[PDB]
């Protein structure tokens, strides 16, 4: 079943009308706040419908790397740089770019290659971490992944101001799950 | 004679002239190995943090009785500003794993009488017992400001009102002090020594500690025999301690706690 | 090493007191009777007892807007020092400006050492010679009115700043920003009648960190 | 292609896709050797301090002219709270010795024109030049908030009033920018690269630095060719930098500076 | 000191308002006259503030190659070709492209690479040449370097008509200076 | 002459009437301030008449350890502990015992042996340090040596409350001086 967990699947981002979409927007500006924020928990509502979460829901604990794949869908004429950061817990969510870049991060530069494969290192006080929880604990919630706009998306005339970046997740190369269980049942709709 | 002992740690050094040796709890020492529960390479071997932090603990008077004690929660007792670089590094890390090298000091004279029990205990209740209020982050891990009486802990102390206390015969934070001597310890007998030297390794329910939620070790100084002296002898008898975190290793670097 | 290994005019000194007398710091039309050994601009700064290193050059005349400058320096070094730091020994040459028989005593004081501007301990003796510091005494019709010698680098600094020093020299940061502490080769105190020109020759010259030269007006 | 480069430092990593290589000033690197001028064993190999600290520097507009620049005093630019553990450790030490690994970032487009000179200079005047006031501890080592003009530094800038300035032809803080290219550098040509990578060793008048009084290194970004672009092209062009202290070693542990 | 001479430094070109700038302009046209003209003399007012000239001012003679570096700063969408020519003296300055291309020249084509490193060969009747002079002589002035527009700068819509080409100079690989001297003093301003 | 520098000689402490004495007092109490404070400079007025300072005055720089010898002269029945601390500069003089014990220190316990030989380690940014100065600099002033009362001096009845501790200084085993010079002359009195 791990095979499935490693297949990058779509994250559910919120539309301006609170609708769920597989991408986020970026334009010619650099917000002082992150474009998107994903709490690293296989319980994140953000990855609720990814194959990774679908499988993880049937297991008690996980361990290993997580891969967050970002695919730039803007025009070929659009350029820009993002700073993808993974902030371990303990001091709360990063409030500024200064704080975000003080944790684990990678700068994603747009160009010929369309996507960036970002890995959230497995940094934990325990060897395994819970897949879900009632209330967040230090063994079920592991920080946040935020993507910032380092430089504004830049482009020439005749190009739409908004670019869409597809977002996906999956378990990394050394990712594993264990202890088969049944998740909290629900009524489909 | 062979009782003169000096111990160096970073830019600090303790000295005594009446030592009875150093007792190693569980015959173990913290070797400073990184926790296998963390993928990030730990920050360690920080010389500025591997030293003795000395602090005043309490004044010993004739009014203290056998088993009255002072508690020193660890690592919290040194998580404040006076914890130097050990503190500033600790506050910026999610996890910390370390042992303790400690020397408590207390001198009197050949004409004074009395003795103290100096020991280290894991999972030793450090919460406030002068209230029925639930312990909180800022009241659970504090170094005792006053001597603690002994009667109210033999069967524990439930955080419930006085009338309910009647139907609560035992609480899990109970401490049968008659056996406190089973904890790694030493005795500070005024006629014999003015210092006690202890060292304990790292023990806990897990590989490394989320210290912000847990004070796994507690240094405790309890009187065994009440202080006595005649008219004319020095009346001010104080207790001090030099605490050194042994090879602390830190994981989960993040912004500081407030 | 070759380029800087040659004597260039770098200072001028003047004294109106005789050899056998007490040396006393004096100034006369911008000329002191003591010198601070440094190619960089030096002069009395804010009524200092002796010349200190300056941070800028000023005209001697308040009107003309033309040189001479009131500050002492090796013009050739200031106008061409394409490096941030330098290391070397200093060959000093001191020449009397006229043919009147010389009769002078010069005292060399290592970088940062006591100036010892004390009284004579014995009557009718040159106070500058009343020291173990290296000093020279030239006099008579057999002499040729000049003095030359070489001194080693004596500053407590490893290398000297050739142009600017982006900092202060004391712990309360109250000194004149831009001047490094003890950035010189010592001082030369002189007594005896006359005006003397000074030359510097940079021995075993070594330079570090290339940097811009002084700007030149567009032709 | 071979222009994709990633560089790790502690828990940080820079990435570029238009690198032209890394230039090592003086072909040297700070090896982290302890200063032979200090008897106390230095504190070093602090992983939490050997990382990249990223900060925004300035906005590049069409109004900037050739040689207008921004200065970044070192280590001071990172001696503030945002200097993380490098800062907190630095502030508590009398001396510090280190090199610098830096990457300045700035992107535009295939339709923009202009270039910047990115260089490191030792003993490069960082004092304020918009006044005749003596530089002070809190005004001498600050990262430029505004672009600095170029004319007022060719012959230096004396801290004397405007009327005296007339009789002062040259000041030792002069900078003949026509030769700024003699300093270890790289060029950020909008048509070529969006990043510059430099690294310089430790240089100073002495073995280690009493940093509180001296900013021995200065990172400087000067425009060589003015920014140009046509109506419709992105107008917001900003400059950033990732600064990493290379193997810093600290001596003279003491209480913090304020 | 030769190390310094080899570092490409900026030339001072004249702005439309007679102001000094480190570049020259080019656009969608091919002038019948050179865009810029530099007389090959380390005395050229054009290179007066380059490190090369700054060092040369302190030496009597030079010998060897000179490198004139041109960096195109126009947009990535702008194309074009320049003809950089070095005309030895004897028949005066080249008046037309026909004359310029009859001497030493290289055609610079814009594209992926931004700059062109042009070398003025050391062609002299004497082994060494003077760094400065009172009046030009056959041992102190060695001809001209002119850059012409071979094809017009060409580009699409939405691109500024004027492109800026940065200009720099330095001594070549076999360049040397000799005889340390002091240059004519001047008052800074 | 170094032989002389290594001979422990008396420090001049201030009497309650501002008179100079070779010792300081201690009693049955633990002050919140140091009993004595010596700035580590061979220029300290405190060691002005010690052989160490007398010799150092004729030299420009020193290097190496300094030995501060304390001799307890109280009664044999008197006990107590002192905390001798050496605080390097940079953060100013230590204001509390908490600050003093954060620097280099040794705890001196009274008993059979009467004296304590304390060494001020040579901790300096420079290999050598100045012997004197006009104004204090980072190469002429090296911090402070303060002695605190860790535990109060304790004793039985029939014993004077005040004990006198003799104080001496000298160069340590690896102490050296260099560059012979003449000190600022003065008129004896």
């Amino acid at each position: 079943l791990l095979s499935l967990c490693k297949i990058p699947t779509f994250l559910g981002n919120l539309d301006s009308n609170k609708k769920r979409i597989p991408y986020f927007s970026a334009t010619n500006s650099t917000p002082a706040t992150p474009l998107v924020t994903y709490q690293v928990t296989l319980s994140c509502s953000c990855m609720a419908n990814s194959m990774l979460a679908a499988v993880a829901r049937n297991f008690n604990q996980y361990r290993g790397s997580l891969n967050y794949l970002f695919v730039f869908t803007g025009s070929a004429m659009t350029k820009g740089k993002f700073l993808i950061s993974y902030t371990p817990p303990g001091a709360g969510e990063p409030k500024t770019l200064d704080q975000a870049m003080q944790a684990t991060y990678a700068i994603w530069d747009l160009g010929l290659n369309s996507s960036y494969n970002f890995t959230v290192p497995f940094i934990s006080p325990t060897h395994y971490r819970q897949t879900s929880y009632n209330t967040p604990t230090i063994t079920s919630v592991d920080g946040w992944l935020t993507v910032w706009q380092l430089t504004p998306l830049t482009y020439p005339l005749g190009v739409p101001n908004d670019s869409h970046i597809l977002t996906l997740v999956s378990g990394g190369d050394d990712f594993t799950l264990r202890m088969p269980v049944t998740f909290t049942k629900y009524v489909p709709q | 004679s062979d009782r003169v002992s000096s111990d160096t740690a970073g830019n600090t050094a303790t000295n005594t002239q009446s030592t009875v040796g150093r007792l190693f709890g569980f015959g173990q020492r913290h070797k400073g190995k990184h926790p296998a529960s963390c993928a990030d390479t730990a920050t360690d071997k920080v010389l500025a943090a591997e030293r003795y932090y000395t602090i005043k603990l309490a004044s010993w008077t004739k009014t203290q009785e056998s088993f009255d004690h002072i508690r020193v929660p660890l690592p919290h007792a040194l998580a404040g500003e006076n914890g130097g670089v050990f503190s500033s590094t600790l506050r910026r890390h999610y996890l910390c794993k370390c042992g303790w090298r400690i020397q408590v000091q207390c001198n009197a004279s050949q004409f004074h009488a009395g003795s103290l029990l100096v020991f280290m205990a894991p999972e030793f209740d450090t919460s406030n017992h002068s209230t029925e209020v639930e312990p909180r982050a800022d009241t659970a891990f504090k170094v005792d400001a006053n001597w603690q009486k002994h009667a109210q802990i033999l069967t524990g102390h439930a955080y419930v009102n006085t009338t309910t206390k009647v139907n609560v015969p035992l609480a899990l934070n109970h401490q049968n002090f008659w056996q406190w001597t089973t904890y790694p310890h030493q005795i500070l007998n005024l006629r014999t020594n003015t210092t006690c030297d202890l060292e304990v390794p790292y023990v806990n329910v897990c590989p490394t500690s989320s210290w912000t939620q847990h004070a796994n070790w507690t240094l405790v100084i309890a009187v065994l025999t009440p202080l006595q002296y005649s008219q004319g002898s020095a009346t001010t008898i104080e207790i001090t301690a030099s605490i050194q975190p042994v090879k602390p290793v830190f994981n989960g670097l993040r912004h500081t706690v407030v | 090493s070759f380029f800087y290994d040659r004597s260039t005019l770098s200072s001028v000194l003047q004294s109106t007191s005789d050899v056998s007398s007490k040396f006393t710091p004096s100034t006369a039309k911008n000329l002191q009777n003591s010198i601070l050994l440094t190619p960089l601009p030096s002069d009395i700064v804010n009524n200092s007892v002796l010349p200190e290193q300056e941070r800028w050059i000023s005209f001697a005349s308040p009107t003309t807007q033309k040189p001479p400058y009131k500050t002492k320096q090796d013009w050739n070094f200031i106008m061409f020092s394409p490096f941030t730091y330098y290391k070397c020994d200093l060959e000093v040459t001191l020449s009397k400006n006229d043919r009147e028989t010389i009769s002078s005593v010069v005292r060399y004081v290592p970088c940062g050492a006591p100036s010892d501007l004390s009284d004579q301990t014995m009557p009718q003796t040159p106070s500058l010679a009343d020291t173990r510091d290296p000093h020279m005494w030239v006099v008579g019709q057999g002499t040729t009115n000049q003095i030359s010698f070489v001194i080693p680098y004596t500053s407590p600094l490893s290398v000297l700043p050739s142009v600017w020093f982006n900092g202060f020299s004391n712990f309360d940061n109250s000194s004149r920003f831009g001047v490094a502490p003890n950035a010189d080769f010592g001082r030369l105190l002189l007594q005896g009648q006359g005006t003397f020109s000074v030359h510097y020759r940079y021995k075993k010259m070594r330079v570090f960190c290339p940097r811009p030269t002084v700007f030149i007006p567009w032709p």
